């Protein structure tokens, strides 16, 4: 079955860089819409970034739109996530997704 | 029910028999179609089974007659082609537990 | 509030939603099908749909370079499959990024009179074709949306629209309380059937019969559906308590149909039936009643009504047919179906349908799905 897994987190100060990655198997990568999406502490779960099959399509939600920048590399069935000018707000576990199935995530803090 | 369309025909004429449905009613509904000759009585003429109808005919009809029904379901029609004095009778249709009132049908043998 | 009265039809030419897809948007009439997992759009011109989506005026659909055949109980269909953006006017102010099946050639699907051109399957990833690798819509809504995974129906079209609520319940969608059944299997909406009661009177059958091989809760089937020896069980009962003396055949299969002339209604001459499904503490159990105006439906000055129930080969269906006399949740977060009175659901100002419980499964086994 499918299969994802999220690497990069770590404990940044406010104005910080990270750069999240996702490796992909079980599935056909190359063919499959791939998300990111966020949980933080006591609030509900945020979507943050979609991108199509091909790489060329791309959404972001309002509150990373500038700031992050999804892209993907299909030979190598890995999605990538660049988080810039990081802010204490974007303190969450970050999750990969695709199918209703999700990795088991990555914790970002931003003290 | 009342039977419509017949009256005074030369031999090797035609007529078509309608009936029509009253109350309530099943669509489609089984039928048979009997005539009362003078001085030989009541025969059989056709029976159209219920629904998708399959027909048949009494011995002397060969292959003179089409029984048949109309796109809602409620009205049912005799056709009869090369017409008889033997043919000279009272047409009743009979549809699903009713009886009409019959109409005369006479063909001359002169005419 | 901003979906309520969002779908258009009734049971017979189906519920649709207004649908806004690609890039200039592109406006489409969507059957809401929850007994299928597949977003599937008419993609070239055909005899019975005024409109079809055009890719080639889309600036942001993309082909993902491989072909999709899904067959239904009526009707079949094989398109390319694509990914585009897709708006929904009526409830969210965002687009979302989705795959997207165009059709370019199918057997019984786009049938005379309907008014929708293409298909959204609600249904889980399971039953998504090629396979559940392919993200299924109300996937792609819930995480990009940020909804609760749940979903309910409001169907008024009863006789002669509706609302189907992406992310919750509207409580001015319903009365009274909301009785839950657990989902058993998530492929379709599987849920426990354990008895049928036609004028009060229940069926001399096992409650295994009922769900042989499955009991699903689809709006995209029109009637109710029953296993033939269910079927034939309920047209016993239904004969037997009824006022028209005789019935023909005919009538029970469709070939013929039930003819009143003057103003005359055929309500009064039928039975209840009830559906006892099980609820979430399995000692318990409620029902749901359907009057006739719910399953003898319209088609000299005569009005003719069908018998709005068919024998199935292997699954008992809970159609649009039932789904007309209740507001239906489908609780997909906690594994469960709701079903509530409809204020909407009312024929000349009388109930259609009611709902009532809890009873007893005493009398009943642990488990009816065989
Ligand atoms: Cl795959």
């Amino acid at each position: 079955q499918v299969q994802l897994q999220e690497s990069g987190g770590g404990l940044v100060q406010p104005g910080g860089s990270l750069r999240l990655s996702c490796a992909a198997s079980g599935f056909t990568f190359s063919s499959a819409i791939m998300t990111w999406v966020r949980q933080a502490p006591g609030k509900g779960r945020e979507w943050v970034s979609t991108i199509g099959s091909d790489g060329s399509i791309t959404t972001y939600a309002d509150s990373v739109k500038g700031r992050f920048t999804i892209s993907r590399d299909n030979a190598r069935n890995t999605l990538y996530l660049q988080m810039n000018s990081l802010k204490p707000e974007d303190t969450a576990v970050y999750y990969c997704t695709s199918a209703g199935r999700r990795g088991p995530g990555t914790q970002v803090t931003v003290s | 029910l009342q039977e419509s369309g017949g009256g005074l025909v030369q031999a090797g004429g035609s007529l078509r028999l309608s009936c029509a449905a009253s109350g309530f009613t099943f669509s489609r509904a089984a039928m048979r179609w009997v005539r009362r000759a003078p001085e030989r009585g009541l025969e059989w003429v056709a029976n159209i089974n219920a629904g998708d109808g399959s027909a048949s005919y009494a011995d002397f009809v060969k292959g003179r007659f089409t029984a048949s029904r109309d796109k809602a379901g409620n009205r049912l029609y005799l056709q009869m082609d090369n017409l008889r004095p033997n043919d000279t009778a009272v047409y009743y249709c009979i549809y699903n537990g009713h009886r009409g009132q019959g109409t005369q049908v006479t063909v001359s043998s002169h005419h | 509030l901003a979906m309520v009265d969002n779908l258009q039809g009734d049971s017979g030419r189906g519920y649709y939603l207004e649908m806004l897809i690609g890039t200039p948007p592109q406006k489409l009439q969507i059957l809401v099908d929850t007994g299928s997992s597949n977003f599937a759009v008419a993609g070239t011109p055909h005899s019975y749909i005024d409109t079809y989506f055009d890719t080639e005026r889309s600036s942001t659909y993309r082909s993902k370079g491989f072909d999709v055949t899904v067959k239904y109980t009526q009707g079949s269909w094989t398109g390319f499959v694509g990914e585009d953006l897709v708006t929904i006017p009526k409830g969210f102010n965002t687009s979302f990024l989705v795959n997207i099946a165009t059709i370019f050639e199918s057997e019984n699907f786009f049938l005379p009179g309907i008014k929708w051109n293409g298909i959204l399957g609600l249904a889980y990833a399971t039953l998504a074709k090629p396979s559940s690798s392919l993200e299924t819509f109300f996937d792609s809504l819930v995480t990009q949306a940020n909804i609760p995974n749940v979903f309910s129906m409001q169907m008024c079209g009863a006789g002669l629209g509706g609302s189907l609520v992406l992310g919750g319940i509207e409580p001015s969608l319903y009365k009274g309380d909301i009785w839950y059944t657990p989902i058993k299997e998530e492929w379709y909406y599987q849920i426990e059937i354990l008895k049928l009661e036609i004028g009060g009177q229940s069926l001399n059958l096992d409650c295994r019969e009922y769900n042989a091989d499955k009991a699903i809760v689809d709006s995209g089937t029109t009637l109710l559906r029953l296993p033939q020896k269910v079927f034939d069980a309920v047209v016993e009962a239904v004969a037997r308590a009824s006022l028209i003396p005789a019935f023909s055949d005919g009538f029970w299969t469709g070939s013929q149909l039930a003819c009143w002339t003057n103003s005359e209604t055929p309500w009064s001459y039928f039975p209840k039936i009830s559906i006892y499904l099980r609820d979430e503490n399995s000692s318990r159990s409620f029902r749901i009643t359907i009057l006739p105006q719910l399953y003898i439906q319209p088609m000299l000055n005569y009005e003719c009504y069908r018998f709005g129930i068919s024998p199935s080969t292997n699954a008992l269906v809970i159609g649009a047919t039932v789904m007309e006399g209740f507001y239906v949740i489908f609780d997909r977060a906690q594994k469960r179906v709701g079903f509530a009175a409809s204020p909407c659901a009312e024929i000349a100002g009388a109930a259609v349908s009611e709902i009532s419980g809890p009873f007893s499964t005493e009398d009943v086994a642990s488990n009816c799905v065989p």
